[PDB]
């Protein structure tokens, strides 16, 4: 996709299409809300619930036709939306969190599809490792993906992603040929080594040649005093936070502190400094007096790295006392591969999450779809009436997944279908369809599965937005 | 739009608003027009209005039956400064024939009903129809309270109109106190008082400072201590003053700070922020209390008194008020004006003005006439039975005078329904054969013509107005010949 | 041959007669009504709103207060119905498509009056007779309850199942009802309706909405702060912890050292310290304030174990001193003269992507929250809406506890008071007066020809059950035949009936007066 | 009004000025006052605009705001004792002036024009004082009545029965903008004919 | 020329309301000036003599 | 430092930017310096103006030991 500003998204996620589209019809503007719930609560399924709901309003033009009110339809629709959760329940099967081989194969079907299905050898271990290290496996009930920060860097190529046990900074040292400490003592501050300047208004007046000097001498005296009061703790590194109104760390302060061996860190945000307490434990400082060393947080190693030529980064890795965050560095080519490599690891991410709130797993690869499409056509035979008609238009819709799946490998769609419906009422009912193999098997064989709670969350949203459509009779504009 | 069965006019302003209204004074000044001459009848509408208030659509109606009755005159070759003479000797015969059926009957506070029923013909025009037995009686109580009977005036800044939107018509009510659209500074303040000493303060609640360019200087630590100290011993020393004299609440102009706003809370001492600079004064006269600029000067001789201070609360909004009443003899008074549309409260308040303009002109004067159209035919055989004694080529302008003064019956009948000269002429014929000047026109089918049974009253004062102020306009357009403008 | 040959008015100034008046005023109040009528009964539709210079703000709504907010109309008589819509929701909060359609329909049998040779002024006077014995029809069959708990409870229950009817919360009325009506008897008689905070987030079915037992609330926590503390005593204040107390005066420093100025700065860190020792003197875990919390005091209460919430507002300031019980505090000089709050759990929850301050275990409770969760962002901003619709017409019958029968039974029941009245006075009000009974029995009839139903005959078999004694009979919309009132359940309230008759009486009669438009020079818009 | 309506007065008639709070409680009827013609802002501002204060403690801070509201309180009281009952001035009056005066019964008006202070001592017999130091019995105006009616939707001073006056005011009453111009410029050549014929009889 | 009306029978006033341009017409507005401040009555009466 | 119309520092960057580009290749000089000028004064403007721009202040793979 091109913006009319000049930029250029090379993307695949349904939920990112419909973001950069322009639309302008409000029966449209409606169904990229509808993507946007699917991204917030599962996290996968964006471009299968925007299927399934362009598929059901479509089935509803015929019934209109045939003298049907639209508010039998808004009712009949609900009737196989509750039969549909009971048909998917008792498909699924429960899963552990002390197995490592469901998690792995969870993390590489929601990855195959991206651009990155070449590199799922390595991306997919280190998914799952970072999101053991934030919860606890004995209780969990939500994961923060706030716990993950992901840092993107040019150069390189994907393969050269790698996990972080510690904290990882995008800024250079301010000192100059300290850039190798170990062992070393990080000390957080929030106030200022400078001037002395108070909230009032306050000027120094001098009318007398002998206090010109003392105006320097005592300045130089009260920088001085505030150094040596770090160094008596023992502190290697040092963090200083961002200040705008006065200056943060002057030409003098940092002249006094390389010649005490300590690195010197400026600018950092005000955003990430519980990220930053959360990963080595530093109690952050506001006041001299309170700098005592215990304020401090200790570590192994605390270097800077250089990279081949697209600049240098922080790394501070063996923490005495680790927290829940662990982050993640993408490397890439161009800046287009590493946007969608980075959407791609997200993706593995919110799959994992998935499976925390709701320990269930079910067979995927169009497996469900056609279930769901099967016992709502027996179902509709044993109704009377005009919501026998609506039930079967339910069920019609929930064929065009599989229909897709099979159309988009090449394979004949007609005979796919055929085929899969015929054997999902004979025996097995795990048979989807083969994209390897060529053909239809068991999708158990083929190490492919999916959260129940995708394939759930992806119905209930859907069927309820096109109960609100159906709500509509007129258009006017407005101011 | 005259008389009782009258029609109201839709005026759109130039922007985007919309005005529904029958009084003649703003329609024709939102009426915007290019004339000359039209520009000409709009300021001889509004002068008056400000003058009496009521007979403003009367005025213009006769003023251009004027001018029509003298186009024959010009077109056989007669001067129009004889036409211009010849009007006003008979303006001088109609005003003094008015004093001759004028009665007065009295007017004072004990046996108040012939100002009930003055009222009640002014108000039968504008749509306040349905309610408008009450909304005379507003009108009568809120004069005689804030005037003077030795000096004989009113002050329209004593009488405070404020009208809200949403409710019912018919919830106007008259408030013997002063309705402030404010509430209590915090939240936990209690809403009601039973018996309260108002405390009205110019001067806020912040530490002070001069005027003049003051500069402050700290050279030490023990300055910098000793001013924290004095920061905090002026906000205590402050509701201690308050607290001493009896105080019950406290009225602010000006706004509170932080730590003055609590201490006013923990001491059970209510009090209300940012009111304004009129309404002020109003609560002084009316709580009878006064205004202090300082709290040095806070005594216990200069406090008000209420009986009953409340919030009112209106429905799903957030819009309180707070009320004070319950007071000894006052002199400000309110109305609250309800109703359930934009432009009924609009034209409401303008109904209501129009009839406390009535009954201030009876201070001045008490005589009265009857109206209906009763004047009018009197006044035309007073000026038609002289004429008939002036051979100097003036008879025919007087008799014109007496023919556009007869258009009032027939703008009465015409909007009526009947037919104008089958009933005119009826009513002349029996007030020349009886003896009785107060009949005029049955405008809302009653039976009977006699307008003195029908309680159908008018100022003098407002009669007067509308010959002698009519005929002057006249005046300038007869003498004007030439015109000379750009053109467009 | 034209309008009088001067000229009287400017350039672009327009005017009206009598007989070309009425016809604007005419045809633009039933334009007004004519939109709106689709959006009634039980079975009513639903409309779109798109705005083009409003960067594209597309809004679904059903009710017919905001679609008039937003249509812009550039007709003077169609100004009027909607500025009477909007004091109608801002009054009682429900009944403005009824008002409006009511108003529109007394219209529309007054042009076949003028038609007729009929005056104004009769149809007027004729209405005013019509609408006394409207009203007092009304007041007489109205129900008054109150006296008992197990009473008083069903008339809530069936008051607020009524009401949300036509809006899209019609789907789960049985989950939204009691969600509606135990937020209101948790205001304990106090008409406050600001204290329910309503919070709406992406997300989750329409079905996922709950009421919370305690409060809620979307701020943060300091750094390296408890997020837990079991038996929590609350202190609301107000107070500027901002960088310090400014102390406002025109002070400044003027020393001759640079010694002397660090001195001073270290007398501003000890000003702060000594207020916030006074602070912990109440003996308190929980400071909530309504203004930012520098770096300084985050580290001294963080140093005691003491939770400090930054960044609070009024909305959710006043909304804590009614949920826990505390008072908003400041100036700290006397820690016996101050309340403080109770609570028995705060936690941190997760609802959706967020985290929010969770209260569980309240001293009062008279504030509460509600979470709505949607699928998209116009059910989200509809479900609002209608709720709020909910909450407005059950805080006034807790006010005034009278109820009148709904469903089509209040209407056919002022209309056959008129048509005795219309049969006793004789000359041409009689004929007036059957207008006034012909508009109201309409509004019946939009409800079941929106449902597709036989409206002729319903309406008929209303009319003739209505005169012979059935006073409770009306309409049953569920299977389109005619059913009781007392045991269906269809229950409306008596303030809301009674201010669509006075309404739509006024608008009719200002705007039958009109007689003539007369319209002044449009400002014109610079273009360049 | 009417054109047989204007009348002639014997003293000084102007408009009501602009009045702050407190201006409706003090009295608008008097019987023989004094009148005290100033030109001074009675109103609390600085002492001059080139001025600035210098102060070290907190003692003098408070003497400071306690001497701006000594010299106000210095210049009202020489007024009132003075014997004066009512007070004109060009400069403006503040409202702590107002409620001064209204709890004394003393009227107060400010923002006169200048031709219209003038005219009030060739008809009271008084003197424009800068300065509030001297107000002796000889720099005071007197009449027979004063009061404030009402003409026309406006208020307006009168200063009726001066023995020694010499100066008169015009009333002109009429119902258009251009009936009143009319009718001053017609009285305008009645002046200076009766003017010439004085010199030339 | 923005449409304020003078209504007068005056003739000082009226011909200082006209535009007059020609140099030998400006004489006879310039007279009646000069009897308007000398005696103030006459205006009229020394233009059709002039 | 008492120049008026950011701190004024715009306007002096952008001149000298051009001026070192021009004066690097000696581009259009024969025009001033035939008529009694030298090259060492307009050194002296690019000295002096750089002198402007520092009191107007603001506010290599090879680290490895000092
Ligand atoms: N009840 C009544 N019966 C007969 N004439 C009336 C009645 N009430 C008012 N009028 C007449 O209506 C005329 C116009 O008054 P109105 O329409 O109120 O406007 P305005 O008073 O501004 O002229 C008056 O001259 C009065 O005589
Ligand atoms: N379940 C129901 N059965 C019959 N009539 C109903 C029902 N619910 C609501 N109504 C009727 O629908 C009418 C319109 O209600 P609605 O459109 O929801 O709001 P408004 O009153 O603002 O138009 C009401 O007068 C009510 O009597
Ligand atoms: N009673 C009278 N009878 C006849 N002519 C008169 C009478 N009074 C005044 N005049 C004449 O009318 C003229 C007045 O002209 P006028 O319009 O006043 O001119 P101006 O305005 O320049 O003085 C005088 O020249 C005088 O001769
Ligand atoms: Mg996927
Ligand atoms: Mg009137
Ligand atoms: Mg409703
Ligand atoms: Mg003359």
């Amino acid at each position: 996709i091109q913006d009319g500003k000049g930029d250029v998204t090379i993307t695949n996620d349904g939920a990112t299409i419909l973001k950069q589209m322009q639309v302008l019809h409000p029966a449209a503007r409606m169904l990229v809300e509808l993507s946007k719930a699917q991204d917030i609560e599962a996290g996968d399924g964006t471009t299968s619930v925007v299927i399934i709901a362009g598929s059901l309003l479509d089935s509803c033009t015929k019934l209109l036709q045939k003298g049907i009110h639209p508010t039998i339809i808004s009712e009949s629709f609900q009737k196989a939306l509750e039969k549909g959760i009971e048909i998917l329940t008792d498909m699924s099967r429960p899963v552990e969190l002390s197995d490592r081989e469901t998690l792995l194969n969870s993390a590489t079907t929601s990855l195959n599809s991206k651009v990155v299905s070449q590199y799922s050898s390595l991306l997919s271990p280190m998914s799952v490792n970072a999101v053991m290290k934030v919860i606890d496996p004995a209780t969990a009930t939500s994961v923060d993906l706030r716990d993950i920060k992901i840092v993107k860097k040019l150069g390189g190529t994907i393969d050269d992603c790698e996990l972080v046990e510690g904290l990882v900074l995008t800024q250079k040292v301010s000192n100059s040929g300290i850039t190798r400490v170990e062992k070393a003592k990080i000390g957080l501050i929030q106030f200022c080594l400078s001037a002395p300047k108070t909230d009032m208004d306050n000027q120094i007046v001098v009318s007398d040649y002998a206090q010109m000097d003392r105006v320097l001498r005592e300045e130089r005296a009260y920088i001085l005093n505030l150094v040596k009061q770090i160094k008596k703790t023992g502190c290697n590194v040092l963090l200083i936070q961002k200040s705008i109104l006065r200056d943060a760390l002057s030409d003098l302060a940092l002249h006094f502190l390389n010649k005490m061996k300590i690195m010197v860190i400026k600018d950092i945000e005000r955003e990430d400094i519980e990220f930053i307490c959360k990963t080595i434990g530093t109690k952050p400082v506001a006041h001299i007096d309170q700098f005592t060393a215990d304020m401090l947080g200790s570590a192994e190693l605390a270097e800077e790295v250089n990279l081949n030529g697209s600049g240098k980064l922080l790394k501070i890795t063996g923490c005495a006392s680790p927290g829940k965050t662990v982050t993640i560095v993408v490397r890439g080519s161009n800046k287009l591969v590493i946007e969608e490599a980075e959407r791609s690891i997200h993706d593995a991410l919110c799959v994992i999450r998935c499976l925390v709130k709701k320990r269930a797993l079910i067979a995927g690869g169009g497996a469900p779809e056609i279930e769901l499409a099967l016992r709502l056509t027996e179902y509709s035979r044993t109704l009377s009436g005009m919501e026998s008609y609506c039930v079967r238009a339910f069920a019609d819709a929930m064929e065009v997944i599989p229909s897709t799946l099979a159309e988009n490998a090449g394979l004949n769609p007609i005979s796919t279908v055929t085929e899969l419906r015929n054997r999902h009422a004979q025996g097995e009912k795990t048979a989807g369809i083969n994209v390897r193999k060529g053909g239809i098997s068991n999708i158990l064989e083929e190490l492919v599965v999916q959260p129940l709670l995708v394939s759930v969350s992806a119905l209930t949203l859907a069927t309820e937005t096109v109960r609100s459509i159906l709500k509509i009779d007129d258009v006017v504009n407005t101011r | 739009s005259l008389g009782p069965n009258g029609l109201d006019k839709m005026m759109v302003d130039k922007d985007g608003d919309v005005t529904v209204t029958n009084d003649g004074a703003t329609i024709l000044s939102m009426m915007d027009v290019d004339h000359q001459i039209a520009k000409l009848m709009v300021e001889l509408s509004k002068s008056q209005d400000d003058e009496i208030g009521d007979g403003t659509t009367g005025v213009v109606v006769l003023a251009g039956a004027l001018l029509e009755e003298a186009e024959q005159l010009l077109d056989r070759g007669i001067h129009p400064i004889r036409i211009a003479d010849g009007y006003e000797q008979a303006a001088r015969v109609a005003i003094e024939h008015l004093d001759k059926i004028s009665d007065s009957v009295l007017v004072d506070i004990k046996d108040t009903e012939p100002l009930i029923q003055t009222a009640k013909t002014t108000l039968g025009s504008k749509v306040v129809n349905s309610c408008h037995r009450q909304m005379a009686e507003i009108a009568v109580n809120a004069v005689l309270t804030v005037a003077d009977m030795e000096r004989r005036d009113v002050d329209f800044e004593l009488i405070k109109v404020e009208g809200k939107v949403g409710g019912r018509l018919e919830d106007t009510k008259l408030i013997k106190g002063v309705i402030v659209d404010k509430d209590f500074s915090h939240p936990q303040m209690p809403k009601k008082v039973e018996d309260a000493k108002i405390a009205i303060l110019t001067c806020p609640f912040e530490p002070p400072k001069p005027k003049t360019k003051h500069k402050l200087d700290v050279t030490s630590v023990e300055d910098y201590k000793a001013l924290q100290k004095y920061e905090k011993e002026k906000f205590e020393e402050m509701i201690q003053q308050i607290k001493e004299t009896g105080a019950n609440l406290a009225i602010c102009q000006w706004g509170f700070d932080d730590e003055a706003n609590h201490l006013l809370l923990q001491n059970n001492l209510p009090a209300v922020r940012w009111v304004g600079g009129p309404e002020i004064e109003l609560i002084a006269i009316a709580t009878g209390g006064r205004i202090v600029p300082r709290f040095s000067e806070l005594t216990a001789e200069k406090l008000g008194f209420a009986g009953l201070v409340q919030e009112i609360s209106f429905g799903t909004t957030k819009d309180k008020m707070l009320v004070i009443e319950q007071c000894k003899n006052s002199r400000a008074v309110t109305i609250f004006i309800r109703g359930g549309n934009k432009m009924i409260i609009e034209e409401a308040k303008r109904s209501l003005h129009d009839a406390l303009c009535v009954i201030r002109n009876l201070i001045r004067d008490n005589r009265v006439v009857y109206g209906g159209g009763a004047a009018e035919i009197s006044c035309a055989l007073a000026v038609s039975q002289e004429a008939d004694k002036c051979p100097t080529l003036e008879q025919y302008a007087m008799r014109a005078f007496a023919d556009a003064l007869e258009v009032i019956p027939m703008a009465l009948s015409e909007n009526s329904g009947m037919n104008p000269i089958q009933t005119m002429t009826e009513v002349r014929a029996r007030q020349v054969k009886e003896m009785n000047p107060a009949l005029g026109i049955d405008c809302l089918h009653k039976g009977t013509n006699d307008m003195k049974q029908q309680h159908v009253i008018e100022t003098l004062i407002g009669k007067k107005q509308q010959i002698s102020l009519a005929t002057q306009m006249v005046r300038m357009i007869l003498k004007i010949d030439d015109i000379r403008k750009p053109g467009e | 041959l034209s309008l009088a040959p001067v000229n009287i008015f400017k350039a672009g100034a327009d005017e009206e007669r009598a007989e070309t008046a009425r016809l604007t005023s005419f045809i633009g109040a039933i334009a007004i009504g004519d939109l709106v009528k689709s959006t009634l009964g039980p079975k009513g539709m639903d409309k779109i709103l798109l705005s083009s210079g409003r960067d594209a703000s597309l809004m679904v709504t059903n009710d017919g207060a905001t679609i008039l907010k937003n249509i812009g109309v550039d007709n003077p008589a169609a100004k009027v119905l909607v500025d009477m819509s909007r004091v109608q929701d801002d009054e009682v909060g429900d009944g403005t498509t009824s008002v409006t359609v009511l108003a529109a329909e007394l219209l529309r049998e007054a042009e076949s009056l003028i038609a007729k040779k009929i005056h104004p002024q009769t149809i007027i006077a004729g209405w005013r007779e019509a609408t006394k014995a409207a009203r007092e029809a009304l007041l007489s069959s109205a129900v008054d309850h109150g006296s008992d708990e197990v009473k008083f409870r069903q008339d809530l229950m069936n008051i607020a199942g009524t009401t949300l009817s036509s809006k899209l919360l019609t789907h789960h009325k049985d989950h939204f009802t009691k969600l509606a009506v135990e937020a209101v008897l948790r205001l304990k008689g106090s008409g406050n309706l600001e204290a329910i905070h309503i919070i709406k987030k992406l997300g989750g079915s329409l079905a996922d909405s709950y009421l919370d037992e305690g409060f809620l609330l979307d701020k943060k926590i300091g750094v390296n702060q408890p997020k837990r503390i079991e038996n929590a005593k609350i202190l609301i204040a107000n107070t500027g912890m901002d960088t310090d107390k400014i102390k406002i005066f025109g002070s400044r420093v003027r020393v001759d050292s640079t010694a002397k100025v660090a001195e001073i700065e270290h007398a501003e860190k000890e000003k702060m310290k000594e207020k916030v020792e006074r602070i912990l003197k109440h003996g308190i875990n929980c400071f909530i304030n309504r203004q930012l919390i520098y770096n300084y005091p985050e580290q001294l209460f963080g140093a005691a174990g003491v939770m400090a919430i930054e960044h609070a507002d009024f909305a959710g300031v006043e909304r804590l001193a009614l949920v826990t019980g505390g008072e908003i505090a400041s100036t700290f000089d006397h820690p016996e003269l101050v309340k403080l709050g109770s609570c028995k759990l705060i936690e941190e929850v997760m609802i959706g992507e967020d985290k929010l301050i969770h209260f569980s275990g309240v001293a009062l409770g008279e504030a509460c929250t509600i979470v709505l969760r949607g699928a998209t962002q116009q059910i989200l901003d509809e479900a609002e809406r209608s709720l709020h619709d909910a909450l407005c017409v059950l805080a006034q019958t807790v006010k005034d506890s009278r109820t009148v029968y709904g469903g089509g039974c209040s209407e056919m029941l002022m209309a056959h008071a008129v048509t005795q009245l219309a049969n006793r006075t004789p000359g041409k009000e009689a004929v007036a007066m059957e207008s006034y009974a012909k508009a109201l029995r309409m509004l019946p009839t939009i409800i079941a020809d929106n449902a597709g139903y036989d409206s002729a005959d319903l309406v008929a078999q209303l009319r003739a059950a209505h005169s012979e004694g059935n006073t409770t009979a009306g309409l049953d919309m569920r299977e389109g035949t005619i059913g009781d009132m007392a045991i269906l359940g269809i229950t409306e309230s008596f303030q809301v009936k009674r201010q669509v008759l006075l309404s739509a009486a006024e608008a009719a009669e200002v705007i039958l007066r009109v007689d003539n438009i007369i319209k002044a020079a449009p400002r014109k818009r610079v273009p360049d | 009004g009417a054109l047989e309506d204007s009348q002639l007065v014997a003293g000084v008639a102007f408009k009501k000025t602009f009045s702050y709070a407190g201006f409706e409680m003090q009295p608008k009827k008097y019987h023989n006052p004094k009148i005290a013609l100033l030109n001074v802002e009675l109103e609390l501002k600085a002492e001059k605009d080139n001025a600035e204060i210098r102060v070290h403690t907190v003692e003098d801070y408070q003497a400071i705001v306690d001497a701006e509201w000594n010299i106000l309180y210095d210049k009202l009281e020489k007024i009132h004792h003075s014997g004066a009952k009512v007070v004109l001035s060009k400069l403006p009056i503040g409202d702590v002036a107002t409620q001064y005066f209204a709890d004394r019964d003393m009227f107060c008006a400010g923002r006169v024009p200048e031709e219209d202070l003038k005219r009030t001592m060739m008809a009271c017999g008084g003197s424009i004082q800068t300065s509030v130091n001297a107000l002796s019995a000889d720099v005071l105006g007197r009449c027979q009545v004063f009061e404030e009616t009402q003409i026309g939707g406006e208020r307006y001073n009168f200063f009726t029965g001066c023995p020694k006056a010499k100066t008169c005011t015009f009333i002109l009453r009429g119902g258009a903008e251009q009936f009143m111009e009319e009718t001053e410029r017609s009285l305008h050549d009645a002046i200076m004919i009766v003017r010439r014929a004085i010199k030339n009889d | 020329g923005r449409g304020k009306a003078t209504i007068s029978n005056d003739g000082a006033t009226i011909l200082k309301l006209l535009d007059v341009v020609h140099p030998a017409a400006k004489t006879l507005v310039d007279i009646a000036k000069s009897q308007d401040a000398e005696v103030g009555d006459g205006t009229t009466s020394v233009t059709l003599l002039a | 430092l008492h120049f008026f119309m950011t701190a004024i520092q715009e306007l002096f960057k952008r001149i000298s930017e051009q001026f070192t580009a021009m004066f690097r290749r000696k581009a259009f000089l024969h025009w001033y310096t035939g008529e009694g000028m030298d090259e060492m004064e307009f050194t002296e403007a690019e000295s002096n103006m750089n002198d402007l721009v520092s009191e107007y202040q603001q506010y290599e793979e090879a680290e490895e030991e000092a």
